[PDB]
């Protein structure tokens, strides 16, 4: 009949084709209640200090400083050195250093030959 | 005005306008107007600077450089014989720069002037070129961007070497 | 400003296609309830449309009586 | 576009390809055949700064048309005889060049059939 | 005051740069090259004033 | 460079047959051509390229000011699924959109007409690959279908534009602009195509089911 | 040829002129459009007059008016090469954009 | 272009679009006529209400609006709103 | 599953959304206004077939294999208005869409071109500071104990006063301006 | 701003992730930090990986272009699924389809090019012949060298 | 004046833009028609195309053998 | 160069003996006049360089820097005086001091013919930069960055002064001419290795080299302004003009010693330039573009051939005039907001637009946008690359991409889309951040025009 719609990365399954949206499950309706009563709470803090008339300036917004100081100073304190973050580090860092280093060895040793035998075309070049 | 021995040109050789029709070209039109609106005052104009200039006269010379001994005839580690012989080959070098220069202007010239038959009537610029580009690979190529007077004494020798073993062994 | 909008009543369906697909339906058992909303597309200035022939050779009598009338200026002012 | 066909469908020893043309030398079948003659010398079509494409064996119309196209200013639309006279000239050219295709394909026809009919007679 | 465009934003940059191109940019070498002017069997030269001669008849086709 | 121009041209004509936004259909169907201006550089004729240049500039841009002004009388509605109706409401854009659907396709003597089709001459009668052919004709005939998809569609039937009607094309500026590229588009392809002096060979001598391809291609 | 030259490059010169116009602009410009306007169809004049001579004779130039840098044995100037292509593509794209700009002063009016 | 809109001209589109309905009698709607108790109609027959309001003013009525909107005025009303009618 | 309103999707709300969807999709395939009718009765018909349905799972699957049918069915680019989300004209204007409060900062050179619009300003600006303290006191007596369950704002409940959190509603910019 | 508000350590006792749910303002049983692999992720929560563009485009957010609100615990890679680069938004047709689809497409045709690359189309002509030795001169030929004269005969 | 807006129903035109595309029209055809009868030869062929199976052996110096 | 180190010596009893509301204007204006006497220096000769005595002397490498540096100093007056507006007056004279000091021993470096009076005073830098770091930095992590940043300088650079303290006892001399005059091959040992390593790494690590650049993204971003504007514009180049200058004694094991470098930079400038991709701070975007730069300039300098010179020279100039601008917007943008982080303030074109105009200016002349002198010094790098090898023209291709893909990226999300609605203190722009953009930006334009003043001693 019609084919079935799979998930990708880059794809998502869409919403209405989604099985748990059909769920009428009581834990599941107190999950949703939770959840709009946590962003309720989020939104009434923001427009009650969002539309202060006194206040000039930026509300501050803890999540964001929250992202930013994981993404930029809690990297460190959070590695420790094991078999995947080394051999990530020795795949990702020294490989590809390893491999434009043979492949331009190679080139300009090859170049010098053929420049030293004078076989090379070389007529006009006078600029370098 | 430039010289013309250093810049060569071939005198021109202009076609008469000889018509078939009996319409008039807007172009002989547009360059009467062009020398009666635009060429007479800027002619003007040209003559009272000119005037004004012959009021107040004054010159300038070109300057002249004496030969100094080269490296070839330096002591080693004689830095006061040795500056003004890397002077003059800075020197010497600058002027070979602004003489291919001249001779690569020369090629372009000719390929523009010529037009359609550039790769017949331009054989003599080229050959030019090509032999002015040879001898300065031969002179100052290769020697890095610390080059002096001694690397390239280096690089002299090192191809007359070269030259005079190749003459060895087809001899 | 003032805007003013013609009688609602005008519209009727007959003659138009949506007569004929209102037709279709009830000869299938439905009906359409939305026929006289666009009753007006099909009547007035928006009705007799020309097409593809018709719209390629709009002001084709005018050019060819300009292409006669040019040719024969031709043929006499030649001779 | 047959002879496509026949070359690349069929066989290709009798179709004679276009990449190196002729194969026969041009004294064979023909006694005292003549060569085509310029009407234009190459000092005056070099003066005239004609293309290097363009200076082909038919140039004299077209240094006739450009003349033409020079002298006729800014009168641009009557000089269409000339152009005629030499895209003729290019024709007929064109004619001699699928002659010269044709005579290569009717020889490579008889040597097939002669090196058929000498393999099957002895 | 009607049509004062014609004079300053034409005329004048006309006079500005034929000045500039008179007197600054052909009194040096090869600043302006142009193409040299087409030569055909027929015409007449006015630098020196040769008739190149004309050229051979034609085997006429038609 | 035949081949990706080919490629292109192909290409874009397949995805132009069947969008539906107005002005999507005009940047396929520029891009169709510079895939068929690439088409004829690789073939050693860089005059008609350029050539080709000159022309397709005159009736692309008018394209797009029809489109333009058909946006601007329906109320920024790009859509050719909302609009109909419109060759008795807009007269002149109408005119103008069909003279330069029409060069656009290649009709004789008009300003594509002395390019466009001079190129598929060359096309023809040249040592090219047979596949960058076989599809650039393909691609010459989706010209012709997404064309008289946008006459169809945009131009003739029965209005699908909300009730409020706000249909006006009466200003100079636009009335003067469209003139002059409508007089460009009928005549500037003559007058170059008559003035440039000739850079190559022209072939002519072809036989006739090599000439009339165009033509037919375009008529099917 | 000195037609020719003067011509071009006053084309080229009148082009650039209404930017300096509007970037030395103190006051509320009264129709710059206009201005823009009429300013693209006096260089579309200015550029049609060599297309015509190019048409006439067959005249191609080059003017290395400004010399830039020498980079040692390179020499950079600038340099205006006007043959076929240039001279014909030059006023065919002033005619065009003559008519765009028309339409845009009538199509963004509201801008 | 764009020519103005007011409230009585947006109140006589919406009864003018209304009337053309054959599921409703047009000389007993009012504009505080509620479609599914003062004139007995459907669910899905306000669905082709509300899609027949943004085929007529050319602007879509988002859904968590269009479940809401249950008579002309509160038609006319968030159209105002969406519009910014009688500055 | 993300509404300001309500915390969930009914049943009815996601076969009336499916509705509006599968005829919109229908309008986009079938351009002419005829061959949309015939087919919107036909879909109004098959929608009207299983309206009077009592078994919930019954609803439920009909439903599921609804949303299967559609999204086999959809339109690769169907019809949006120009200023919906994903249209042509969307979000357009909102360079334009300057937030009044820069006409604090306006310099007093350019304040005195406007002194009617600016004296207005000042008796809103009054307003609001006179009623944002009755507006807050109004919005703690009314929320129950550990937060609001529900975005939704109460109104103006006495007389004489604004509704709560209503400066940022009534002072936005318009779509065209 | 205050110290107990930052990230912290990957949890791992029950009231450790209670307290990290608490912190970023979520469900207890809805807050699932990512693995414990030492990539110094930390205890930020791993959220289901969707595009800004699959978000609601007509709920009113307190960032509207942005689709998103003050408070939220926003993604790890937040400035990768913006509306100004890649989406995730789902398609008709399914990815490997269009995968398979492109790919093929563009096999076939790169080996058609190849196949009338080594196969062309000419016209049943001679080759086009040139007076002067083919132009031997004009073709940058030096003239001191004399070349092998070569000629064309008539047909 | 101006042009008002219309409702449900034909719009105004103007008799200069009628005219002025129907002249427009009328000169394009005027055009198509003048060109193919002066020139006929761009659309339909200029020279004829001699077929290669006409040609005699002779003239191709073709050897009887 | 004494008419040059006076004045600037002097311009501390003008910082402490005026009144306390007129330091900033008599600075201004003395720094000003400074650097319009800076410009003496142009008179350079074909064949010889400028000497003035037997411990100062001006070739055509630090003429344009001495420019560039005593042109730079009003510039950090006029920035630097607004969060210090409610500062102490004595702690306000003291920061000016340290300014003064910076410059007297830049200026003082970029001319010294010896080379451990250059090595002296290239440390001598060192604490003026460090102490303004540390003291007038805003957040915690100023003293981490300054430890990190002091502690990879004088770690890579102890063995420089070994290795300078061995050229003197072997060559007999330091002075830059003898040594251009006395100069011998370096042969092939592991000596003459380790002797490379030394005279490279104090250079390699402050251009700075990727996979020892950790400190820049710290030292630039938790510095006040006036500390950016140095770090990007002068000291980088500073480390520039001493790989240059010490490059000429290490031949020719450079023809084999810079290939691991070179690929350390070819790959590097890839690395970082995708880091700015993904970054979610402004001037950590700043710092890791000015990484990617100089990378670029690594890679001319060891490959030494006479175009990449002039290309490495054009860059650095154009490069430090760029980053301090860039920089300069980026510390406006946290003036207005009080926060550094990129995403949330957006849309200000609507409220700032001639500030927009500047950040628009900026961003295309940050991808080398053509014929400015970013646009000469990255093609002329390209083409001395290219002559190095092909594929390089790969590894430069992909960064012309990847450059403008932050540059533009960096001014869409801080000037272009809907605003942010709960940020409303956006003043409108002060005149004192106009004229500071104006001076940045206008030489910038200028030296498009004539460029043949900064293309290095062998043009
Ligand atoms: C053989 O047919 C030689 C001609 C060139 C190859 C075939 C080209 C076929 C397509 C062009 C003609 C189309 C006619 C409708």
């Amino acid at each position: 009949s019609f084919p079935k719609y799979e998930p990708s990365r880059l794809a998502s399954l869409p919403t209405t084709l989604d099985p748990a949206e059909y769920d009428i499950s009581s834990e599941t309706r107190k999950a949703q209640a939770e959840r709009l009563a946590i962003r309720s709470r989020l939104k009434r803090e923001y427009q009650l200090q969002y539309n202060d008339p006194s206040r000039r300036g930026v509300v501050e917004d803890p999540a964001l400083i929250r992202w930013t100081c994981a993404r930029s100073a809690n990297v460190y304190p959070n590695f420790r050195p094991n078999t995947k973050t080394s051999l990530l580090g020795a795949l990702f860092g020294i490989g590809p250093l390893i491999f434009w280093y043979y492949v331009f060895k190679t080139d300009r040793d090859r170049k010098e030959k053929l420049i030293q035998e004078g076989k090379l075309d070389r007529t006009f070049n006078i600029s370098y | 005005s430039w010289d013309k021995d250093v810049y060569p040109e071939p005198p021109r050789r202009t076609p008469a306008p000889s018509p078939q029709t009996s319409l008039p070209n807007p172009i002989t039109y547009l360059t009467k107007a062009f020398d009666l609106l635009v060429d007479r005052p800027v002619t003007l104009v040209r003559e009272f600077i000119e005037r004004q200039h012959a009021k107040n006269k004054y010159y300038y010379y070109h300057r002249e450089f004496r030969r100094v001994p080269d490296i070839t005839e330096c002591h080693e580690k004689d830095v006061l014989c040795m500056f003004e012989a890397e002077m003059q080959w800075k020197r010497d070098y600058k002027v070979d720069q602004e003489i291919v220069n001249i001779i690569q202007e020369r090629l372009k010239a000719c390929q523009q002037r010529e037009g359609e038959s550039h790769r017949q009537n331009c054989a003599k610029e080229l050959q030019q070129f090509t032999q002015v580009v040879k001898a300065y690979q031969d002179r100052y190529h290769d020697l890095g961007a610390h080059y002096s007077a001694r690397k390239c004494l280096a690089k002299q020798k090192q191809r007359m070497l070269a030259e005079r073993k190749a003459t060895k062994e087809a001899a | 400003s003032k805007m003013e909008l013609p009688d609602y009543k005008q519209w009727k369906i007959e003659g138009t296609p949506l007569e004929t697909v209102q037709e279709k339906l009830a000869a299938r058992g439905l009906r359409d309830p939305w026929g006289r909303n666009e009753a007006w597309r099909y009547m007035g200035g928006f009705a007799n449309n020309v097409s593809f022939v018709g719209a390629l050779l709009k002001g084709f009598k005018w050019g060819f009586a300009a292409f006669v009338v040019a040719v024969g200026a031709e043929y006499y002012l030649e001779s | 576009g047959a002879h496509l066909a026949r070359r690349y469908l069929g066989d290709a020893s009798v179709e004679p390809e276009p990449l190196r043309m002729p194969t026969f030398p041009p004294d064979y079948g023909f006694p005292e055949r003549k060569e085509r003659e310029m009407v234009a010398t190459q000092q005056e079509m070099n003066d005239a700064q004609l293309v290097l494409q363009q200076r082909d064996y038919c140039a004299h119309y077209l240094i006739r048309f450009l003349k033409c196209k020079r002298d006729s200013f800014p009168n641009f639309l009557a000089c269409k005889h000339e152009q005629h006279d030499w895209d003729y000239c290019e024709h007929l050219d064109y004619v001699k060049r699928m002659k010269e295709f044709e005579r290569e394909r009717r020889l490579l026809q008889r040597k097939k059939r002669r090196e058929q009919r000498e393999a099957d007679m002895a | 005051r009607h049509s004062i465009f014609a004079f300053t934003h034409v005329l004048i940059p006309v006079w500005i740069i034929h000045y500039y191109l008179k007197y600054h940019v052909t009194t040096k070498p090869y600043t302006i090259v142009e193409k040299k002017p087409r030569i055909f069997p027929g015409d007449t030269i006015l630098e020196t004033g040769e008739v190149i001669p004309p050229m051979k008849e034609f085997p006429d086709q038609h | 460079m035949l081949c990706l121009g080919a490629m292109t041209t192909l290409f874009t004509a397949m995805c132009a047959l069947t969008q539906n936004d107005i002005k999507k259909i005009i940047a396929f169907s520029t891009s169709s051509q510079l895939g068929l201006m690439m088409v004829t550089i690789g073939i050693n004729q860089p005059h008609l390229a350029f050539l080709h240049i000159c022309t397709h500039a005159f009736f692309k841009a008018m394209l797009f000011m029809c489109s333009g002004s058909i946006i601007h009388s329906l109320n920024d509605e790009q859509d050719i699924r909302k609009m109909g109706g419109l060759f008795k409401a807009m007269p002149f854009t109408t005119t103008a959109l069909i003279i330069g659907s029409l060069a656009l396709t290649g009709m004789p003597f008009l300003t594509g007409f002395y390019s466009k089709d001079l190129i598929i001459e060359s096309a023809n009668t040249s040592y090219t690959n047979a596949w960058a052919l076989l599809m650039t004709l393909v691609a010459t005939s989706f010209t012709a279908i997404y064309s008289t998809r946008i006459i169809f569609f945009a131009l003739l039937g029965q209005p699908r534009f909300p009730t409020l009607i706000n249909i006006n094309e009466n200003n100079p500026f636009l009335i003067n602009s469209i003139k002059r590229l409508l007089i460009g588009s009928l005549f500037a392809g003559f007058i170059i195509s008559n003035n440039i002096p000739p850079m190559t060979i022209p072939q002519m001598t072809m036989p006739h089911y090599l000439k009339m391809t165009a033509l037919t291609v375009t008529i099917l | 040829m000195n037609l020719f030259s003067s011509l071009t490059l006053v084309t080229l010169i009148l082009l650039t002129m209404p930017i300096a116009a509007i970037n030395f602009n103190t006051h509320k410009f009264t129709n710059y459009p206009l201005y823009v306007k009429t300013t693209i169809s006096c260089a579309f004049i200015t550029s049609m007059i060599p297309t015509m001579m190019f048409i006439h004779t067959g005249q191609e130039m080059i003017i290395s008016n400004w010399h830039w840098l020498t980079i040692q044995t390179l020499k950079l100037s600038l340099s205006f090469k006007m043959d076929f292509f240039s001279m014909m593509f030059v006023p065919v794209a002033l005619f065009v954009t003559w008519s765009i700009m028309e339409f845009s002063m009538w199509y963004m009016h509201s801008d | 272009d764009a020519p103005p809109l007011t409230l009585e001209g947006i109140k006589d589109r919406v009864l003018y679009v209304l009337k053309l309905y054959d599921k409703i009698d047009p000389e007993k709607l009012s504009v505080n006529s509620h479609f599914m108790k003062d004139l007995g109609l459907d669910s899905l027959d306000q669905v082709e209400i509300i899609m027949a309001m943004e085929d007529e003013f050319g602007f879509e009525i988002p859904d968590i609006d269009a479940e809401k909107l249950m008579c002309p005025q509160e038609i006319v009303d968030y159209i105002a709103d969406k519009k910014d009618v009688y500055e | 599953a993300f509404l300001p309103s309500a915390a969930y999707l009914t049943h009815q709300q996601k076969v009336l959304q499916l509705y509006k969807r599968a005829l919109r999709h229908l309008e986009s395939r079938c351009v002419h206004r005829d061959k949309y009718r015939y087919f919107a009765c036909l879909l109004r018909a098959r929608f009207d077939e299983h309206k009077n349905e009592k078994d919930m799972v019954k609803a439920t699957q009909l439903l599921r294999e609804a949303e299967k049918e559609f999204w086999h069915g959809q339109h690769p680019q169907p019809y949006i208005f120009p200023e919906s989300p994903g249209g042509t004209s969307y979000e357009r204007y909102e360079c334009y869409k300057v937030p009044e409060w820069c006409l604090d900062d306006w310099h007093p050179s350019e304040k005195a071109m406007y002194p009617d619009y600016f004296a207005k300003r000042e008796q809103w600006k009054k307003l609001r500071r006179e009623s944002w303290e009755r507006e807050v006191k109004q919005l703690q007596e009314e929320t129950p104990v550990g937060g609001p369950r529900t975005e939704a704002l109460p109104p103006a409940r006495k007389q004489g006063d604004l509704p709560p959190l209503w400066w940022h509603i009534v002072t936005r910019p318009r779509e065209r301006p | 701003i205050t110290k107990d508000m930052l990230p912290g350590p990957y949890p791992k006792t029950p009231e450790e992730r209670a307290a990290a749910a608490k912190k970023y303002n979520m469900r207890v049983e809805d807050y699932e930090p990512y693995p414990d692999d030492g990539m110094g992720y930390g205890d930020y929560p791993k959220l289901p990986d969707r595009s800004q563009q699959e978000r609601d485009p007509w709920y009113d957010w307190d960032h509207p272009d942005l689709r998103l609100n003050w408070g939220e615990p926003m993604h790890w890679d937040l400035d990768m699924y913006i509306r100004n680069r890649v989406d995730t938004s789902p398609t008709p047709v399914n990815w490997n389809l269009m995968c398979k689809h492109l790919f093929g497409f563009v096999a076939f045709m790169l080996f058609m090019f190849w196949v009338g690359e080594t196969y062309p189309t000419y016209q049943p002509v001679g080759p086009k012949q040139y007076p002067y030795n083919n132009l031997y001169l004009e073709r940058g030929g030096d003239p001191n060298k004399e070349p092998e004269p070569v000629v064309h005969y008539e047909i | 004046a101006h042009i008002e807006p219309r409702y449900r129903q034909f719009p105004q035109l103007t008799r200069s833009q009628v005219i002025q595309a129907e002249f427009f029209s009328a000169t394009m055809w005027f055009w198509i028609l003048w060109r193919f009868w002066h020139d006929s030869d761009a659309v339909l062929g200029h020279f004829p195309y001699p077929d290669p199976s006409q040609w005699t052996d002779e003239e191709l110096g073709i050897p009887p053998d | 160069m004494l008419k040059y180190i006076i004045p600037t010596m002097m311009l501390m009893p003008l910082t402490w003996l005026s009144k306390n509301s007129m330091i900033w204007i008599n600075t201004t204006l003395h720094s000003l006049l400074i650097s319009l006497t800076s410009l003496l220096l142009l008179n350079q000769f074909g064949d010889n360089s400028l000497n003035f005595s037997l411990t100062f002397f001006s070739d055509s490498l630090s003429t344009p820097l001495l420019i560039l540096t005593m042109w730079l100093l009003p510039l950090m007056l006029m920035a630097s005086q607004h969060h210090l507006s409610k500062e102490n007056l004595a702690r306000k004279k003291l920061f000016i001091s340290m300014l003064i000091l910076l410059q007297l021993f830049l200026i003082m470096t970029f001319t010294a013919t010896e080379l451990i009076f250059f090595y002296i005073m290239f440390e001598a830098t060192l604490v003026p930069t460090l102490i303004i770091i540390t003291r007038w930095g805003n957040q915690t992590e100023r003293l981490n960055a300054g430890l990190y940043f002091l502690f990879y300088t004088l770690a890579g650079s102890l063995p420089l002064l070994v290795a300078l303290i061995y050229i003197q006892n072997t060559m007999g001399s330091l002075n830059f001419l003898i040594l251009q005059y006395w100069v011998q091959p370096m042969p092939n040992s592991w000596s003459n290795t380790f002797m490379w390593l030394a005279c490279m790494m104090a250079f390699m690590v402050k251009m700075p080299l990727y996979g020892l650049h950790l400190w820049l993204p710290k030292a630039h971003v938790e510095a006040p302004i006036a500390g950016s504007m140095v770090l990007a514009a002068i000291l980088l180049k500073l480390g520039g003009y001493g790989m240059m200058r010490i490059t000429l004694l290490l031949n020719p094991i450079t023809d084999f010693m810079a290939y691991p470098f070179i690929m350390l930079s070819l790959w590097g400038m890839i690395m970082t330039s995708s880091i700015c991709l993904r970054q979610t701070d402004l001037k950590s975007l700043i710092a890791y573009s000015s990484v990617s730069h100089m990378a670029l300039v690594i890679v001319a300098i060891l490959i030494q051939t006479p175009w990449s010179y002039m290309g490495a020279t054009a860059l650095m100039i154009a490069h430090g005039l760029t980053s301090s601008m860039l920089f300069c917007l980026a510390n406006s943008n946290y003036e207005r907001v009080h926060s550094r982080t990129m995403i949330l303030a957006r849309g200000l074109q609507t409220l700032l637009p001639l500030m927009a105009a500047w950040w628009l200016l900026a961003s295309l002349t940050n991808l080398a946008l053509p014929p400015s002198i970013n646009l000469i010094g990255e093609l002329f790098v390209v083409m001395s690359t290219f002559s190095w090898s092909n594929i390089t023209i790969i590894l430069m291709g992909l960064n012309m991409v990847i450059t403008a893909l932050y540059s533009l990226y960096m001014l869409i999300t801080t000037q272009r889309g809907k605003h942010t609605h709960h940020i409303n203190n956006i003043l409108p722009s002060f005149t004192r951040e106009n004229a500071l953009m104006s001076l940045h930006m206008l030489p910038l334009l200028l030296l498009s025009l004539n460029p043949k003043i900064i293309l290095g001693p062998l043009y």
